[PDB]
């Protein structure tokens, strides 16, 4: 896939005591368009993991189709063992370097969230085969947008509950939507814990406008 | 890949009431030598130097432009000129090119007159103009010098000391460079004197 | 391509041009004159561009022949020297720019003997023998293998002939004659044209 | 951006986004792309915005020095035909549609429409910008003879708030101007001022 | 290059980070990228820096001249119509990126200028590589009519955040606080980057160096 | 890079420098430019360091195989025959090589060239390399196939010297080596440092 | 377009001693004027007695450092012995020269222990091309680094100074300090400095802080 | 496509098809070489003089190349299947290397292609 | 070409244009662009005719084989399915956006947007082609929830109409598809039948 | 650029070749044979892309000599000029394309001398004279002024004698010495290398 057709701006990530949180707005952009306002870019790929993508929405939801596969058939097979969000990471990271060496990549982002073990998994695939780990995790204008502030959060407070997690990756929503002219007001909430994964939305942040009397 | 076409590297170096300034000595043309003595240090001053590299004949242009307009200001006013000064003349003589720009980088050393502070300074192309208190570096290695000068250079160095660091600098970052060397020429600038050197190097 | 080399000894200084004009696939011909008289004692030898080498050739020639006749005394080969090279890197950023490439041969009374490089883009370097041209690819090994700043002029001559010997081993073109000049205290001297008759 | 501008029997109502972008990213959100030509004529510009500011600039002294030679209030044409000229000239240079909107004591409420190119063209009411393609079907079946100037307001607000939430290059407030006799009255919709139309879901 | 500058209750406060770099290698640690226009008036700069200095040196010359013609204190809208008719005569070709903030008669004025000649008259604008950092800082933490203290803190944070995040930012920040009575030019305001302690100590003796020939000119 | 070659009456003289460059920067100054193939052939590098150091080591792999299979050591004409036929079928895919494959077999000393443009040619001297036009300016001038052993070794270093001062892609250590009737050895390899104390002095 | 190739940054270098080997690297992955990640060691063990470090394009050094643990573990599975050093630097000349035509944007260095328990760097090109060397440095600030080692480990361009053996703790200082000068001039080289030494009892990992700009 | 394993091991030991194939060169008629000092001799019997055949097309005598030549026994069609073989590598010898062949070198390359045809399917 | 369908409690209104230009040349001006993919389920079609025609072809062909093997009823969702297998398979070949719209036993009735790229969506409405730019906004702040049948068709039409004053790609007549369990209803807007909206003049 | 030419006579045909072999601007090789012996009486002279040459001349040798072997008597000149453009023409369509110009000089006993003319792209043409090369433009005319059908080996020697004569006296390229050959029904010999030895 060389030319996107619908895409998707940034998706968020971030870690937090007992779990991790991202955020992706719902638009699927066509060019400048808005054209798809109501589109989940979230998906649930397990109990311990969920997956948020930025780029080509027909690649992500393809990509949801062959990992939701994959998925079914290790349930099915019913032995005690399931990925952990560190295999599907892998996994990830190696079909998109693999659609990068033929020369017809996957136009995604994809930030993986998880939670195995007692531990919290963050990772970042490109649609390179670029692949890392790290406590948050922005792409697209978010990198330049709201991975600072997380990082500046993170750097005066390496351990963050799951509530100031949360007004975090709010703030950030918002000067995204503040900023970013592919973004929109209307975006879903995932946060995988102990308990498992939870999807909430359609949520808005709440804007300030005074500066226009300036 | 046209400031490369002669090649050439030259460096400017603080020291505690002195200043030093070194070039390679090697004029060619693309892989080429044609001679190993190319004059790339112009004095512009009795403790004042401008180094110049890029293109040969952009590299002569200047100088004598500069030499110009140098002895139409001494004349003018009956006084040498400052090394500030000479940094802004450099600097608008190279502006008044910004869309067809002289292909040197300028560096210069010297010490104020009547004061005797050193002062170093480099300036891109177009004449931007960066002083530091270090070091400065011009030309196709710079990379290989700004490790050398990072490296080694120390606060308040006597002459020696400043001629040796200038030296091991100069040496191993154009050994490291294919269209630089064949040999180097090192002035330190004190306040009673002048001292120029050339140092053994490879001719390779 | 067309070949050019100076050779500079203690008191005289040796040059040497091929003689072929060449358009295409045909040399046209084959007594072929790259040697510009300045002064008395100054030789200009120019490759480069058709057309350019004769016009930027005979502008310098004019103005320094203007230069006598205004002053009643010559230019040295030094100022010749920076003359030309002024001249020619204010074209190169004009409307008329030269593509041609430069040996200034000259005799000084004071200075002694001068030889000059200078490409198009209007570089000057002072050396103690040059060459230009493909076949400077060739023989300025030989040159900085046998030269000696002491060398006499039948030596000179030797050397310039190896050099010219090896030029018909190794390159491609036919470069069979050779015209040869000698600048000394006494002026231009014309030296026999070295010359490889095919049979 | 959007821009649109209506005219009512004794005046006009000019609107406009605020959104500045470079790319994908808003270098300005509260941008007044309304801008005071004279007394009582605006002019909404979209396109470059160094192309359009100083063509603006350079028509505001332009009329500003004519109007005090004539000692007579400008016509709202002789601003377009000023915007016209300078749009013509330098078509090939600038990127600038403009919307020229005001009052005149001979001619009322006047829109003319300044697109790039050059061509100049008065019309009942007039859009433009990117945004602009997204309604023209709603200002077809909206716009209807003898509105008010609150109807006015309201056609613009609605208008561009639609516009808003389609196009990417569009968004933060709505700047409005009613220009009648008596003088300007500028305004802003900003946060839940701004008309909300219900995304369609299931 | 991170350069920010916000209106607060009494004035402006101008930010720059200090790092110049020639294509990914850094060439000056400490640059000065605050631009005196007029006492009351400065400039930060980003883009081409040549052109930059030479733009500023451009106006703040010719606004000296204007302001010994009239007797009286620059304004700020001066120095920016001068700037944008001058930036757009020459098309974008002059790469300069300026926030120019000032005090005058009218009270305090930011504008941020782009190469093309548009303006924008803002309460607070970051300019640079890493505007991008420092736009969301202010846009998560600026209020209206701060105090200058608040101001500072929040300038130096924007800068900071560029330069964290920006590989073409880095080193000292400089901050310039303009009021009606005071113009503080604080450089370096923080330090937050220094060089590692060095564990080691090179070889760098007197008699290291061959040299092959010495010329020694006695100064008179 | 400069690389010479040349046969004499008591075998082959083999040289090389050893700088790899990449643009201006000088990548090392210790590259070994001569391959040893097996103990009786020698290969040069020109051109790409890995292109030739991967083919002439299947060229030796295929010497190998062929001497296991034959009980007979391949000839120089064969060993370049076969390394000419193998990167003839990566033509026009970029590959740059130019190497001079050289020994002594029955038919005497042997010394071929052969390049990734699929030329393939015996003679008495070659160098090859962006400063083979110096090398090639010395060495005619020295060249005699008459040269006693010490004469060809001064000519071989005197040649690529030579090449190291004029070219910039040149440079660092020339290295020696002698293919005789029982084999080839290393001869020398001595800095351009050394040999321009010896030879300006 | 598409270009499969990023730029990720990083420098690594590799100091040769007469019983150890050291392998350092910064951990900072970057892309344009961004940082992904400030945590990204480019230091990866082999063997007990071999280390790998690989900069360039981030993706291809992952592929091929999974490939390079599967071909070790295939070859330990074929021939019942571990990979010595050099064994392990001509397997990797062929892996990088099976790309030639698509290659692997990475500069591998190689640094371990030979078979006579000696310090061994190997570095490579993209496609393969290999040498022993004494010291190397590959990445964005090779070019800083390397003739700084010249000066010091190699004693280049010195007269009158003896050649002392390199010491591990003098080659762990010279490390230190010129990664941190070239953290003071590269843009790319930052954050924190991974060390990894090789000795015959085993392999030590140290970690330096970098300044973060 | 006929992947039928036709040379197949006897319960002795004993390859059954190489067993005929050998009791069909016993058929063939006598050919007997020997080597001299400076000369080589090949002679072949004819089992019947038909008084009406061509000579020439019946020879079982055949040059592989310049230095090298065979006889046969056994079946005639066979041999020149093998005889076309071998002179096709005699020129690929040429070829490659340059140099004719050996006598080992082309008696070698035709052992090796009837021990192929010993052990590969269908044939 | 504009296209647009649009579900209301037991069924859908599908609607197209009937222009296929070749440039700025009409070379059909009754073009049919809703295709019956099975007894229930039809598409709108834009882009490249060739290829929607191709792959409009296949997926009827594939439905109508599962159908006979599932002795069943096709599902909406299992068009659209097949219908977005197809051009995200060959996405790089083809130029084909797709509205599928139908009726189902198990879920009513459905509208699915396959635009160009092969992404799957369902919507309460879809509209498509070069035309759909221009009623965005209209469409935006006209749609309702709860809407009949009868005001689906309208609605539609309208649409349909302004994108066709609009876009010079969209003209001709409105073709109208109401599907429900009961069956299909085609019918065709032509001439004065066409929704009017008046040109603002002065 | 490499030289060729071939001279058809009533009983013979002659042909030469440059001896260089050539990289950039040095000659690599100055004792370089360009001809082939297909058989006793057939030579293939080859010119071109370098690598392309010698893998089609050889191919091509291989088969005619596989040919002799197989059936015990040798292809006739005409055979084997047509073997050669069919097996040209097909490489030239597919993915290994041969850039070589060719000459086939042949003696048939019963068709006599024979001698064709074959360029890169496989047109095969019959010619009583021929030449390939940029000397080609110099020296078919000389071909078209003195040639006449009935002309003697030692005038056809003199002839070709003639034209390279004129290819050292007007050809830009350094081409000193040829290899030359005679095809009769005896036969090849090799006749005497004609040279232009440079002082």
């Amino acid at each position: 896939t060389q030319n996107p057709m619908v895409t998707g701006t940034s998706v968020l990530g971030l870690k937090f005591e007992g779990g991790v949180v991202i955020a992706a707005d719902m638009l699927g952009s066509y060019g400048s368009l808005a054209r798809f306002r109501n589109i989940s870019r979230i998906m649930r790929v397990n109990n311990s993991t969920m997956l948020g993508a930025s780029g080509d929405y027909a690649d992500f939801q393809y990509l949801k189709q062959v990992l939701g596969q994959m998925v079914i058939d290790e349930e099915l097979l019913g032995d005690g063992h399931s990925y952990s969000p560190k295999a599907i990471h892998s996994w990830l990271t190696r079909a998109m370097y693999s659609r990068r060496s033929k020369m017809n990549p996957l136009w995604n982002t994809m930030v993986i969230g998880g939670y195995a073990d007692g531990e919290s998994f963050l990772g970042y695939v490109d649609m390179l085969g670029v692949a890392y780990e790290a406590p948050s995790l922005a792409t697209g204008y978010g990198a330049y947008l709201a991975q600072p502030l997380l990082r500046e959060v993170l750097e005066k407070q390496p351990v963050l509950s799951q509530t100031e997690a949360r007004e975090l990756v709010e703030r950030c929503m918002r000067v995204l939507y503040y900023r970013d002219a592919r973004s929109y007001n209307r975006f879903q909430i995932a946060t995988v814990t102990e308990k498992g994964v939870e999807i909430e939305g359609p949520l808005s942040a709440e804007t300030n406008w005074d500066i226009a009397h300036m | 890949s046209i400031m490369s076409y002669n090649g050439g590297a030259v460096m400017a170096m603080k020291g505690k009431n002195c200043v030093a300034i070194a070039a390679d000595r090697r004029f060619g043309i693309q892989a080429q030598m044609v001679t190993t003595d190319f004059q790339k240090i112009f004095p512009m001053g009795d403790r004042l130097y401008i180094g110049l590299a890029g293109l040969a004949t952009d590299v002569q242009t200047v100088a004598q432009r500069l030499k110009f307009r140098l002895n139409l200001y001494e004349l003018k006013e009956g006084r040498q000129i400052k090394p500030y000064t000479l940094m802004s003349m450099v600097a608008n003589l190279l502006y008044e090119k910004r869309f067809g720009p002289y292909y040197t980088e300028p560096v210069i050393a010297g010490l104020d007159p009547k004061t005797f502070k050193p002062f170093i300074c480099s300036l891109d192309l177009i004449g931007c103009p960066m002083v530091t208190d270090d070091f400065v570096v011009s030309g196709t290695c710079t990379e290989q010098m700004y490790g050398m000068c990072e490296s080694l250079w120390e606060p308040n160095m006597d002459p020696e000391h400043l001629f040796e660091t200038i030296s091991q600098a100069m040496l191993n970052a154009v050994d490291r460079d294919a269209v630089s060397g064949m040999g180097v020429i090192v002035h330190i600038i004190e306040k009673d004197k002048i001292t120029t050197r050339t140092l053994k190097a490879r001719m390779d | 391509m067309e070949y050019l080399i100076g050779i500079q000894g203690p008191d005289y200084v040796l040059v040497a041009s091929d003689r072929v004009a060449a358009s295409n696939i045909v040399q046209m011909k084959d007594d072929h004159d790259k040697m510009f008289k300045m002064s008395e004692k100054i030789l200009l030898l120019c490759v480069g561009e058709a057309g350019d080498t004769v016009q930027f050739a005979e502008y310098i020639q004019k103005n320094v022949q203007l230069y006598k006749m205004r002053n009643g005394y010559e230019l040295s080969p030094t100022a010749a020297a920076n003359f030309t090279r002024r001249n020619l890197a204010d074209y190169l950023r004009s409307r008329t720019p030269y593509h041609v490439n430069l040996l200034l041969a000259g005799y000084d009374e004071h200075e002694g003997p001068a030889l000059y490089y200078m490409d198009y883009l209007a570089a000057l370097a002072k050396a103690p023998f040059a060459a230009h041209g493909y076949g400077a690819f060739l023989t300025l090994s030989i040159l900085d293998r046998y030269y000696t700043p002491t060398i006499s002029r039948e030596k000179a001559v030797e050397l310039l002939r190896k050099c010219l010997e090896e030029l018909q081993k190794r390159f491609i073109l036919n470069l069979p004659t050779f015209s040869v000049r000698i600048i000394d205290r006494n002026g231009i001297h014309d030296l026999d044209n070295i010359s490889f008759p095919k049979q | 951006t959007t821009i649109m501008a209506v005219q009512f029997d004794g005046g006009v109502v000019l609107g406009a986004d605020s959104r500045t972008t470079t790319g994908s990213y808003i270098a300005n959100r509260v941008t007044d792309k309304l801008t005071p030509i004279h007394d009582r004529i605006f002019c909404c510009r979209s396109g470059s915005a160094a192309d359009t500011q100083a063509v603006a600039d350079a028509v505001t002294y332009q009329l500003g020095f004519h109007s005090i030679e004539l000692n007579e209030p400008p016509l709202v044409h002789t601003a377009a035909s000023l915007f016209k000229e300078m749009c013509y000239r330098y078509r090939e240079d600038l990127m600038a549609g403009i919307i020229i909107a005001g009052w005149d004591p001979q001619e009322g409420g006047q829109v003319y429409s300044v697109p790039m190119g050059g061509m100049m063209v008065r019309q009942p009411f007039a859009i433009g910008g990117s945004g602009s393609s997204y309604i023209y079907g709603y200002v077809d079946a909206t716009y209807r003879e003898g509105m008010t100037k609150e109807e006015c307001l309201q056609f613009t607000a609605n208008a561009l708030a639609l516009a808003m939430e389609r196009d990417g290059s569009s968004g933060g407030v709505i700047r409005l101007a009613a220009i009648a006799e008596p003088g300007v009255e500028r305004q802003v919709l900003l946060g839940d001022q701004i008309p909300k139309f219900t995304i369609a879901t299931l | 290059t991170t350069i920010a500058g916000v209106v607060y209750k009494d004035g402006i406060v101008l930010g720059a980070d200090t790092r110049a770099t020639e294509g990914m290698v850094v060439a000056d640690k400490n640059c000065s990228k605050i631009h005196f226009i007029s006492p009351n008036i400065y400039c930060c700069g980003a883009g081409t820096a040549a052109d930059t200095d030479m733009t500023t040196q451009l106006i703040s010359s010719n606004l000296e001249l204007h302001s010994l013609s009239t007797g009286r204190l620059p304004r700020v809208v001066t120095a920016n119509r001068m700037l944008k008719q001058m930036l757009f005569r020459y098309q974008g070709y002059i790469g300069a990126a300026l926030v120019l903030g000032g005090v005058d008669v009218t009270g305090p004025h930011l504008y941020s200028i782009y190469p093309h000649g548009s303006t924008d008259k803002l309460p607070y604008v970051t300019m640079g590589s890493g505007s991008l950092a420092a736009m969301a800082v202010f846009e998560d933490k600026f209020r209206p009519d701060m105090e200058e203290e608040e101001a500072k803190k929040l300038v130096s944070e924007a800068i900071a955040a560029g330069i964290f995040n920006d590989l073409g930012s880095g080193s000292n920040i400089d901050l310039c606080v303009i009021s009606k009575s005071k113009l503080d030019f604080l450089r370096p305001y923080s330090v937050p980057n220094k060089k590692g302690t060095r564990f080691g100590r090179y070889r760098c003796e007197k008699g290291t160096n061959a040299v092959l020939t010495e010329k020694v000119t006695t100064l008179e | 890079t400069t690389t010479l070659a040349f046969k004499f009456r008591h075998g082959v003289i083999v040289a090389a420098d050893s700088r790899a460059t990449a643009g201006a920067y000088i990548a090392s100054q210790t590259v070994k430019k001569v391959i040893e193939i097996n103990p009786y052939l020698l290969g040069t590098m020109a051109g790409g360091a890995a292109d030739c150091s991967f083919w002439e080591r299947l060229l030796a792999r295929q010497c190998r195989i062929y001497e296991l299979r034959n009980k007979e050591r391949i000839s120089v004409a064969a060993a370049s025959k076969l390394l000419a036929n193998m990167v003839y079928q990566y033509k026009g895919m970029g590959l740059s090589m130019g190497t001079m494959i050289c020994g002594w077999d029955k038919r005497g000393p042997g010394l071929y060239y052969v390049d990734s443009e699929g030329n393939r040619i015996s003679g008495a001297t070659f160098s090859v390399g962006s400063g083979s036009v110096y090398a090639y300016g010395v060495m005619d001038r020295g060249y005699s196939y008459d040269l006693e052993v010490e004469e060809a070794y001064d000519l071989a270093r005197r040649a690529i010297y030579q090449a190291t001062y004029r070219d910039a892609y040149s440079g660092g250590s020339v290295s020696l080596y002698h293919v005789r009737e029982d084999g080839w050895i290393r001869v020398s390899s001595d800095n351009v440092a050394d040999l321009h104390d010896k030879y300006s002095g | 377009r598409f270009s499969p190739y990023a730029f990720n940054g990083g420098t690594v270098l590799a100091i040769a001693g007469e019983d150890f080997s050291i392998v350092a690297s910064d951990t900072r992955l970057s892309e344009g004027f961004s940082i992904h990640t400030r945590d990204s060691p480019k230091c990866y063990k082999l063997t007990d007695k071999t280390v790998i470090g690989c900069s360039g394009f981030h993706g291809d050094c992952l592929t091929l450092t999974k490939i390079i643990e599967a071909r070790l573990k295939m070859y330990k599975h074929s021939n019942n012995k571990a990979m010595t050093t050099g064994a392990i630097a001509a397997m990797l000349s062929t892996i990088l020269y099976s790309r030639r035509f698509f290659p692997y944007y990475v500069y591998n260095i190689i640094g371990g222990l030979d078979e006579e328990g000696k310090g061994a760097v190997y570095s490579f090109d993209p496609v393969g091309s290999y040498q022993r060397d004494s010291f190397k440095a590959g990445g964005s600030a090779s070019a800083m680094l390397q003739p700084l080692l010249d000066n010091q480990v190699g004693f280049k361009n010195m007269q009158n100074v003896e050649h002392v053996p390199l010491s591990l703790d003098r080659a762990m200082r010279l490390v230190k300090d010129v990664f941190i000068s070239a953290a003071e001039r590269d843009v790319y080289t930052g954050d924190a400095l991974k060390v990894c030494i090789v000795t015959k009892e085993g392999i030590r990992g140290e970690t330096v802080p970098l300044r973060k700009d | 496509s006929y992947d039928r394993a036709i040379t197949v091991f006897s319960p002795d030991g004993h390859l059954f098809q190489v067993e005929y194939a050998q009791e069909a060169v016993k058929k063939g008629s006598t050919a007997v070489g020997v080597r001299g000092k400076d000369i080589v001799v090949l002679g072949v019997e004819k089992k019947s003089v038909a008084k009406l055949q061509d000579e020439r097309t019946v020879r079982k005598i055949c040059a592989l190349d310049d230095n090298v030549c065979m006889a046969f026994a056994g079946l005639t069609a066979d041999a020149r299947i093998v005889i076309n073989r071998a002179r096709v590598e005699c020129q690929s010898h040429r070829l490659t290397v340059e140099d004719p062949v050996t006598v080992e070198y082309i008696t070698r390359y035709i052992a090796s292609l009837k021990q192929r045809y010993t052990q590969s399917n269908g044939r």
